[PDB]
RNA sequence: AAAUACCACUACUCCUAUUGUUUUUUUACUUAUUCAAUGUGAAGACAUUGUCAGGUGGGGAGUUCCUUUAGUCCCUCGAAAUUUGAGGCUAGAGGAGAAAAGUUACCACA
């Protein structure tokens, strides 16, 4: 969805992200007790948790459009 | 132009069955909607024609499954409230 | 409770959750009415000294 | 006061679907074990807890006059209307909402409709006739309505142009004083 | 309002002690009780459950009460003491039935 194409096509394809965030909101106490977090030019083939999990939240909290536009019930 | 209400109109037996008719001017039995599946059954059929049109074939075939998954639990809850109130 | 059969591990950890529970609640009710300004924190910073460390109900579970 | 029907539910979803995103949020169990559910006394939908209905059902028929959140009143004819009593579920789950200035604001609250020449922030890829919420400048939920045109036909649409109509506004509060 | 000298009574409020009764809260333990099994284990005096008095009942089944007025100053409850309030009685006036119905010098459209 980051892809400029998709971008573009969000409201017209019916391209949402609601179930991947609440899907990471809920998931964030049980990545926080997991004991295998550091147990480790690519954009999606990262070989650690914490390093998939700061790609997760920056998408989500700092999206490279719409910097401007996150609602604040989510940032908060 | 006339509302088939207004007017005395008679239903008709098509593919879409009429069913047992209400007399008419006479006590149409209110069934009630507290459920919080029959809330979740009527909920999914006007989101399904509030969104509407979708190009992906999966999206189209999720949407009548969620439609479809909420009439099943609503007449799994329904004929367990009958079972209940038949044997205890 | 959907394992094992160790109802003596079971009744332990569930009334230390329930201790758990019983402190953090504590904590609400007594950091409720503290003013926590991000240039003035002399509230926190005087929260709790004057307590020791039976008064918590996770003290008392604890001695 | 009765819970409503199949038929007034639908219709009642349909109204709040047209101005919402997210309506399993609204009918979804708590962390107590209670829901809202909806309930209907003399022509007016409430939207209750069911905790609240089941300790307000001791209060005779006659007497009871309030419950909940005011949603609406079901007409003579069986088409359901929102209320700005109703106003703040909107604001919570609003699908379309449109920001005017103070200037523009004012004349909403005084009961006309929103113009391009009082809007200051859009919601991008609006269809024509949708649902918005109004708010003014500092996120105040202000009312709700229809707007009239997509965004880039209020873009290029006369600055002196109705973008959006007005259904409810926080003034009829000045009303029922 | 009440006036103090004199000397008599009981009426509350706050404390102490033992020569005693109950009720409530917290905590502890199993015998009340709850759950699992078959040819004994866990929780716990809380839940669950039951009986009466009631409130609501646009849902299910069956059939076709309050408010005002005038009166005897006739009775009960509540209040204040040197008088009231609410009920009670006599007989006028208000409130086929959840399908919908009636109505408006009002609004919009035609």
């Amino acid at each position: 969805l980051e892809g400029q194409d998709a971008h573009n096509a969000r409201s017209d394809l019916h391209l949402d992200l609601s179930f991947f965030i609440t899907n990471l909101y809920r998931s964030l106490l049980s990545l926080s007790l997991n004991p295998d977090l550091e147990l480790g030019n690519n954009k999606i083939n990262l070989q650690t948790t914490t390093v998939l999990l700061l790609r997760c939240l920056t998408s989500v909290l700092l999206p490279p459009w719409n910097i401007r536009s996150v609602p604040p019930i989510r940032l908060a | 132009v006339y509302s088939e209400k207004e007017l005395g109109i008679p239903q008709l037996n098509t593919v879409t069955p009429v069913g047992v008719t209400k007399p008419k001017g006479k006590k149409k039995g209110k069934v009630f909607v507290d459920d919080r599946e029959s809330m979740n059954t009527i909920l999914a059929m006007v989101e399904a024609e509030k969104q509407g049109q979708i190009e992906s074939k999966i999206m189209r075939a999720r949407q009548l499954e969620e439609i479809r998954e909420a009439r099943r639990i609503e007449a799994e809850k329904k004929e367990a409230e009958r079972k209940a109130l038949l044997e205890n | 409770r959907k394992g094992n059969k160790n109802a003596k591990l079971g009744s332990s950890l569930v009334v230390l959750v329930q201790k758990l529970e019983m402190n953090a609640k504590f904590i609400e009710e007594r950091r409720a009415k503290v003013d926590f300004a991000p240039k003035d924190r002399a509230q926190v910073d005087a929260f709790l000294k004057d307590l020791e460390w039976e008064k918590t109900p996770l003290g008392a579970y604890v001695v | 006061m009765r819970p409503l029907t199949d038929q007034e539910m639908k219709i009642v979803l349909d109204k709040l679907a047209n101005y919402m995103t997210d309506l399993k949020s609204l009918i979804a169990p708590l962390e107590d074990g209670d829901r809202y559910v909806f309930r209907m006394q003399k022509d007016r939908v409430y939207y209750v807890k069911l905790s609240i209905a089941n300790i307000a059902t001791c209060v005779a028929r006659d007497k009871l006059l309030s419950l909940g959140t005011c949603l609406g009143k079901m007409t003579k004819s069986g088409k359901f209307r929102l209320h700005i009593t109703a106003l703040p579920i909107l604001a919570q789950n609003a699908r379309y909402k449109i920001w005017v200035k103070d200037n523009g604001a004012q004349p909403f609250l005084y009961g006309s409709n929103i113009v391009k020449a009082h809007v200051g922030r859009w919601t991008e890829d609006c269809p024509e006739h949708s649902g918005c919420v109004v708010y003014n400048m500092a996120d105040i939920p202000l009312g709700f309505g229809v707007t009239a045109r997509s965004t880039a036909e209020a873009r290029r649409l006369d600055p002196t142009g109705i973008v959006c109509f007005r259904q409810a506004d926080c003034g009829e509060y000045l009303r029922d004083e």
